[PDB]
């Protein structure tokens, strides 16, 4: 059980592993599930957010958010710990275009905003940042990207993945969709289903489902799926789900 | 007897630092192996890849990087550590190239990085950056040289070294290899270190589970050694 | 002790939660309750207030921060003050830098970025305190209650504080005429939401109430005993 | 697995333990069960016989809808803190 | 219950079974039951 | 088990209680009891002495000090945070008749007071401040444009306009008696002699001229501390 | 638990590191001073020398500023940093304002560092206590007695250090008004309560009068025996 | 006494800083060095033995020199050791640069002292556990050092730290005279590792360095290799 170690983050385990980082690991299996596709010509994101309360108002807690006009931001754990990331990986990217005039690639994004996320796992007086995001780019010249990077830091490249409760689950019914071929028109429908499918019924009900995507099918820029689309996806849900 | 393994900045009774050997141990918990091999004029590094599932983008979870244009490094442990460590040695790099005007050397590279882990562990501040490094280059007058690099902040040249869960193994297989006294020409070292990962792991991989790579004389960039190249630099091995 | 991992707010649970976190929420569920309501283009923030004794006044429940934005505290006083002059503060600076009044979504993201480096650092303690946030921009009223878990909500109402949920389910009763109602309705469903707050023995008496109320064209207004009157003169009888 | 009490699991769980009450149909079981938000359990005792003795406390009147919210809102919390320097 | 049976009995609810009156010695426990023995109408029995 | 959140004032407990705060709210019990109350001529200021030797000497101790000539004082807690708390809010009285060159609110005199209280657990303190809550209770009374005005200040930084409030030792009997005694119509001096009268209900030994310090505020004059002559005068009558 | 942190409140209220500096002045040395009609006067209890110390150097009491001095009880590295700092203030103090420093003006400054020094961690509060005396511009006699917990109070005639309980209780008994009508009157009461504690006489006994600006000279060992004769004198002379 | 070997700034009751003591016995854990002062010169040694031959030698060196005629040699943690072997140069050519002349070796001891006595100071960082062998000739005198992790310095006609010093310092008690020449310095100073080297010195096992009148020189292999022949 680790008493004696896991009061810090800067102190090892006798068999040599940070408990802090598993314990944050353990917070965002904890959190809710947000998938994220990339397709042919960008990458779209989806987040399963539960309205806790009826009395919340409609795009409450936004969690798909965008750090960059090419650069959106899914994001699982604590939404306070999520806009504190969102905020210092914002800044980033500003420093970034003040410093060297272009846009960011969305490796090098992911690589400055994993070796902060580090900078908070490694000391004692802070404590790393329980929360897991997504980041999702299309550049023309570039391609299209995505990455996973949990509180560990490790900013791993995955086609697309998924991160809360049902990762597993996720996992399972994300493998049989094929997906380096169709584009977002192809590919909103299968992460509705999949989205509407993950999320559990009898227990943890009352979610509402966002969308959002990066891509030329609206010039490389991030931004929600629109309500038409939107619409269309929670009809296809509503059929494929039956 | 025990107790004085919390805290990096205290010596237990003996003199011996608990926390510094649970770093150690904690560079395993990756999970994964390395191994470098040095040639008369080549310097070859080979690591495992493992892939939970296809989802994942491989061209971006490469454990082998470029420290600068002809330093190449491999490392093991916390991927976090190890993405950290190399961005502080390119930092490091850099630095030596501004102030000094000329490439630095693989040994002064290891010398000051591994003094910068040291001040990690000499200091209550830090986490020691549990992740060990193998760092390779060419250097005239010199040649090929091989370097290891640990959390403490001890390192050593090699003409051999190996990483990871099967440390000991890796290092007996490299030492029963080396007392043969045999020149191990590039190939021969790219050999080398994939039968000794393949008989150290009983696996008898497919090419498609091993990065490798390498650097020479007549070529000083370090380069990663391709798909193409390494398909046949181990099928050879396998038809060899 | 197994609860040792509540002494700061930069240790884990073994389940993964932050146990201080818990109780900085838990901590504004001993305020007393304070229900907000917003109409078409008015919004209303309507509070119990306190005494420590009848022969003293009541405690404000209701702060005024720049004319167009308002907020209402619920539980420590000095977060809450302190938390009012950054509000403050930071109104001043939009207003002398933009000339434009702060979003009242903007000024919640930078209140959840404010109280956020409590709970990420050592050092200071989380802020404790739930504020209720009406205001007036571009889209209207809105209505944003930030939890001392260092976030926020948007929310068409919110009673946050002792004996909350009463007034929750009241407005979860009380949805379908929230949007439509004017002034003196949505007053009016705040007051019978603070009643259903309030026990038996107690009635929201002139002294005990205390409302705010923005609109696109009339600022944040905070009423009192003599103020309150109209607005209670149209108030119904409690249903007992 | 033992998860938080459900709904259908508190409104079964007060009907049960109180099956030898003398309840009302004036009640809403369900109502109290989307106020149960983290009462889970043994918080029947509370909610459950406490209400039986707070129909004492209002005055032995039918179990009415009236003591089973007072039961909710008082549960383990019934005490009141009352404290100071709390705006 | 023992002044009032028929509330409970029209209640339907079993009186109280059993009550313990823990407390810090010299609280006064041991005074209470006594006066609360006297004041019942009832015999008060003491058990050391 | 509490052990663990009263060590230290930046922890929370499982009621979300600050129980170093509370442990600074109840220091206040330590202290002699004042009393203050409000009328519409005034407000008129009393409190115990506590002497511990008759080689004393009286004007040493102090549990009546002026802000300004327009305000006064009452105190209960420590002396020394007392004094920090008092120069302060002299200073910032200072501070407005050099800012505005105006006579400043009693109820801003006790905002900027709670403004360097409840600055325990504040990161400005790297210059050097208060690490712990300052541990008096303060006791505002004046007269300002809205008239006569009483403030009541809590060691945890809170305020609330008090038409009688009792602070220190038997602060809840004494308020327990100013719930029954007050009157809204009351009279500077028949307040005075009511406020007397609670101090010898009230206080452990019997009133003479070294037991009581006087004070009172009106809007006519500035601020007076009774003398002896005036003590003895308000007390002869009780 | 709540005893070993300067900057903690007890569940009752008490800043025990506080108190226990306090306490640990009644282990220093007793010191009482009395302020006269025109006089002030220090009685401090000498230690005996074994056979080699320089008395010169184990100065217990001394003065500030021209126009006021100080005796102290409790540990002599602490007095000897307050003294250091007291004196400086005020020479700054005469910078500033170039008048003398009035007694009021140097004990708030006193209790002001003491205080500073006992509200953070990692400042051990100053363990000691000090009683300050001397006249104002207007010559009036005024004592102070400085706190360890920070606070300062205006004492007639007040005793420090162990057994201060009972030259407390030996001045209240007799502390009178004609009993400070002369210089020798006041010397009498004051040698009268050394005496009390420290009974062997003689030796062990420190002497300073301050008259209206002498600038103090400690009464040298040659008239404590004279004027230990003449209270021997008058002990014989009641009784 | 437990309560006490945690920190840095707390005395035992009793005697002095534990963790001192601890960096001490973390010091004799170490690689055993032997340095000797003979009349012309003085001469150290240690021992560079270790498994995986795998290992490059040549590629760390445990005999360093400071300045032209100063070298020092170590036992105990390595990282320490090359952090001490650069605050001595930083503090040896300040020195230089100041006063435009070689640092005499005193000098260069105390400062090096007043450094590592530094880490000692507070709490939070843990002092060197590493002592330090400092040779050294200047004004017609051959001084030789030691340095420790207490920030305490000494002199030493001839000494040995590091595993096995106990047998090693009786081996030099009972062996050195004070008309030593240099060349039976060193082989004096090959027998003392031999006597404890556990597995036949080779050329490149051991390391030694030399200084002299004409400064300080770690010894090439080919010398270490004829040395050892001589001795055999
Ligand atoms: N509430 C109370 N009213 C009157 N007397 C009390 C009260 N509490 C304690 N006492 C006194 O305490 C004394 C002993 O109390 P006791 O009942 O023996 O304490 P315990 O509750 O530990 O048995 C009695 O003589 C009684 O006078």
């Amino acid at each position: 059980i680790g008493t004696g170690y896991d009061l810090s983050a800067s102190t090892f385990s006798p068999d040599g592993r940070v408990f802090q980082v598993e314990y944050a690991m353990k917070a965002v299996e904890n959190s809710s599930t947000a998938i994220g596709i990339r397709c042919k010509d960008g990458v779209v994101f989806g987040v399963e957010k539960l309205v806790l309360s009826k009395l919340y108002e409609e795009g409450s807690n936004k969690r798909l958010f965008n750090v960059d006009r090419h650069v959106g931001m899914a994001v699982a754990g604590l939404l306070a710990d999520a806009r504190s990331l969102a905020d210092i990986a914002r800044e980033e990217a500003s420093n970034f275009r003040s410093n060297f005039g272009y846009n960011i690639p969305l490796k090098h994004l992911a690589d400055r905003v994993a070796m902060y996320v580090h900078a908070y796992t490694l000391y004692s007086a802070v404590r790393p940042f329980g929360c897991s995001f997504m980041l999702g780019s299309y550049s023309v010249n570039d391609g299209a990207q995505l990455y996973m990077i949990d509180p560990s830091g490790v900013s791993y490249g995955y086609w697309g993945c998924a991160i809360g409760k049902a990762r597993q689950a996720a996992k399972t019914e994300i493998e049989k969709l094929q997906m380096k071929e169709m584009t977002c028109r192809d590919i909103v429908k299968e992460v509705a289903k999949i989205i509407y499918i993950v999320h559990d019924e009898v227990k943890d009900k009352a979610f509402e489902l966002e969308l959002s995507w990066v891509g030329e099918l609206t010039n490389g820029r991030h931004e929600i799926v629109p309500k038409d689309i939107r619409e269309e996806a929670e009809k296809y849900a509503k059929e494929s789900l039956k | 007897s025990a107790g004085f393994d919390r805290h990096i900045t205290i010596f237990s009774p003996e003199g011996r630092l608990y926390q510094v050997e649970y770093a150690f141990k904690a560079i395993n918990q990756g999970g994964l192996t390395s191994v470098a091999v040095r040639g008369k004029d080549c310097a070859v590094i080979v690591t495992q890849k493992k892939v939970p599932d296809k989802l994942l983008d491989s061209s971006t979870v490469t454990h082998l990087f470029k420290i600068t244009e002809n330093i190449g490094c491999v490392m093991t442990g916390m991927t976090a550590d190890s993405r950290s460590q190399v961005q502080r040695a390119r930092y490091e790099a850099a630095n030596w190239k501004y102030k000094y005007g000329y490439e630095i050397p693989v040994d002064m590279l290891c010398k000051r990085i591994a003094d910068i882990s040291q001040v990690y562990t000499q200091n209550a501040e830090m986490r020691p950056l549990g992740c060990c490094m193998i760092l390779i280059g060419i250097d005239e007058e010199q040649g090929p040289q091989v370097y290891k690099c640990d959390p403490a902040g001890y390192y050593c040249g090699f003409k051999a070294t190996a990483a990871g869960v099967k440390q000991t193994e890796s290092t007996s297989f490299l030492e029963k290899k080396v007392k043969k006294k045999f020149d191990w020409t590039f190939e021969q070292t790219v050999e080398t270190a994939i039968t000794c990962l393949s008989t150290v792991l009983s696996i008898d991989f497919k090419p498609s589970e091993i990065e490798v790579g390498v650097v020479t004389v007549e070529n000083p960039k370090f380069r990663i050694l391709t798909e193409a190249e390494i398909d046949a630099h181990l099928v050879a091995l396998a038809e060899r | 002790f197994r609860n040792q991992y509540d002494n700061d707010v930069t240790v884990w649970s073994p389940q993964g939660r932050i146990h201080q976190i818990e109780y900085a929420m838990e901590a504004v569920k001993q305020g007393s309750a304070t229900v907000g309501l917003k109409s078409k283009t008015h919004a209303v923030l309507v509070a119990l207030k306190r005494a420590q004794s009848e022969l003293a006044a009541h405690q404000k429940k209701i702060l005024h921060v720049d004319n167009h934005i308002g907020i209402s505290i619920a539980g420590l006083t000095a977060d809450a003050r302190l938390l009012c002059n950054f509000m403050r503060q930071e109104c001043l600076d939009s207003r002398f830098v933009f000339d434009r009044p702060l979003p009242v979504s903007r000024l919640v993201s930078l209140i959840g970025s404010k109280t956020q480096i409590p709970t990420q650092r050592y050092g200071r303690r989380p802020y404790g305190v739930g504020l209720l946030i009406a205001g007036y921009d571009d889209m209207g009223p809105h209505i944003f209650q930030t939890c001392p878990s260092a976030n926020y909500f948007d929310c068409r109402a919110m009673s946050i504080g002792a004996r909350s949920q009463s007034a929750r389910t009241y407005l979860e009763r009380h949805m379908s005429e929230f949007m439509e109602c004017n002034l003196n309705e949505l007053v009016k469903h705040g007051l019978r939401a603070l009643r259903e707050t309030l026990p038996a023995e107690q009635d929201l008496t002139t002294k005990n109430v205390s409302i705010g109320i923005v609109g696109k064209d009339l600022e944040f207004t905070i009423y009192d005993d003599d103020d309150v009157s109209p607005f209670l003169e149209g108030l119904e009888e409690r249903p007992q | 697995e033992f998860p938080m009490p459900n709904e259908e699991a508190r409104a079964r769980i007060m009907q049960i333990h109180s099956r030898k009450m003398n309840v009302s149909p004036d009640v809403n079981y369900e109502e109290l069960a989307r106020c149960t938000d983290d009462f889970n359990g043994a918080q029947c005792k509370a909610v459950c016989v406490e209400a039986g003795m707070i129909a004492l406390r209002r005055g032995a009147t039918e179990l009415t809808h009236e003591d089973y919210m007072e039961g909710i809102l008082e549960v383990q919390a019934k005490k009141k803190a009352n404290l100071q320097y709390y705006a | 219950p023992l002044l009032h049976p028929e509330r409970f009995v029209n209640l339907g609810i079993e009186p109280p079974k059993g009550v313990l009156l823990f407390g810090p010695p010299g609280t006064g426990k041991t005074l209470c039951a006594r006066a609360v023995a006297n004041r019942t109408d009832a015999c008060f029995i003491r058990v050391i | 088990t509490r052990s663990e959140y009263d060590r230290g004032v930046n922890t929370f407990s499982p009621e979300g209680r600050l129980f170093q705060v509370e442990y600074a709210i109840e220091a206040i019990k330590l202290g002699s009891t004042a009393i203050g109350i409000q009328t519409s001529e005034g407000v008129c200021l009393a409190v115990e002495k506590r002497i511990t030797s008759p080689l004393m000497e009286p004007s040493s101790i102090e549990k009546i000090v002026e802000i300004d000539a327009h305000i006064g004082c009452a105190m209960s807690g420590l002396i020394k945070d007392a004094k920090t708390l008092i120069d302060k809010a002299r200073v910032e009285t200072q501070n407005h008749w050099f800012t505005y060159n105006e006579t400043m609110t009693v109820e801003s005199v006790t905002q900027a007071v709670s403004n360097l209280a409840l600055q325990f657990g504040e990161e400005d303190a790297d210059p050097g401040a208060m690490s712990r809550p300052f541990g008096v209770a303060l006791l505002f009374g004046g007269v300002d444009e809205k008239g006569p005005q009483l403030f009541h200040m809590d060691p945890s930084g809170t305020f609330v306009q008090c038409d009688a409030r009792a602070i220190g030792s038997a602060s809840e009997g004494a308020q327990s008696s100013l719930q029954e005694v007050y009157h809204k119509s009351m009279t500077l001096k028949e307040a005075i002699k009511s406020s007397l009268i609670i101090l010898k209900q009230v206080m452990e030994e019997k009133l003479n001229a070294t037991n009581i310090e006087l004070a009172t505020v009106q809007p006519g004059q500035n601020f007076h501390m009774f003398t002896k002559e005036e003590l003895e005068e308000v007390i002869k009558d009780i | 638990s709540y005893d070993r942190a300067i900057t903690v409140f007890s569940p009752d209220g008490h800043l025990f590191q506080v108190e226990y500096a306090q306490e640990a002045v009644k282990k220093g040395s007793t010191a009482v001073g009395v302020r006269g009609r025109d006089i002030v006067v220090l009685g401090v209890e000498k230690k005996s020398v074994a056979k080699l110390q320089d008395e010169r150097t184990v100065r217990k009491i001394c003065a500030l500023d021209d126009n006021v001095c100080m005796a102290f009880a409790g540990l002599t590295a602490d007095a000897r940093i307050v003294i250091n700092r007291a004196r400086v203030e005020c020479q700054s103090h005469r910078l500033t304002v170039e008048d003398p420093v009035t007694v009021e003006y140097i004990t708030r400054y006193i209790a002001s560092l003491k205080q500073r020094y006992t509200q953070s961690n990692g400042r051990r509060p100053f363990g000691i206590s000090a009683l300050i005396v001397g006249f104002d511009f207007d010559g009036t006699p005024r004592l102070y007695q400085t706190d360890p917990s920070g606070t300062y109070h205006a004492w007639k005639a007040n005793a420090i250090g162990r057994g201060a309980k009972s030259v407390r209780e030996f001045l209240e008994k007799n502390y009178t008004d004609e009993a400070i009508e002369t210089d020798d009157l006041t010397i009498k009461l004051v040698i009268k309560a050394l005496l009390e504690v420290v009974q062997s006489g003689g030796k062990n006994i420190e002497l300073a009068v301050m008259r209206r600006d002498q600038s103090l000279k400690i009464l040298n060992p040659e008239e404590i025996e004279k004027y230990v004769a003449e209270i021997e004198k008058e002990k014989e002379e009641n009784e | 006494e437990r309560g006490y070997s945690f920190s840095l700034t707390t005395f035992s009751p009793s005697g002095k800083l534990v963790q001192i003591e601890y960096a001490l016995a973390a010091v004799a854990g170490g690689a055993p060095s032997v340095g000797i002062k003979a009349a012309n010169g003085v001469v150290l040694a240690t021992e560079k033995k270790q498994k995986s031959i795998l290992y490059d030698e040549r590629s760390v060196h445990k005999v360093e020199p400071i300045t032209k005629h100063i070298g020092l040699v170590y036992s105990g943690m390595g990282p320490d050791y090359r952090v001490l072997v650069h605050r001595a140069r930083k503090l040896a050519q300040q020195y230089y640069l100041v006063y435009q002349e070689p640092i005499p070796t005193a000098q260069l001891v105390q400062r090096v002292a007043s450094v590592m006595q530094e880490y000692t100071q507070s709490g939070g960082v843990r002092p060197f556990g590493v002592s330090l062998l400092i040779c050294g000739w200047n004004e017609g005198r051959p001084y030789l050092f030691q340095s420790d992790p207490s920030g305490a310095y000494f002199a030493w006609k001839a000494t040995a730290m590091g595993k096995n010093y106990v047998n090693g310092k009786t081996f030099l008690e009972k062996r050195y005279n004070e008309d030593l020449e240099l060349e039976d310095a060193i082989h004096t100073a090959i027998l003392t590792l031999k006597e404890s080297f556990e597995g036949q010195m080779t050329e490149d096992n051991i390391e030694v360095g030399i200084c002299n009148e004409a400064g300080f020189r770690r010894l090439t292999p080919t010398e270490v290799k004829d040395y050892l022949a001589a001795i055999a």
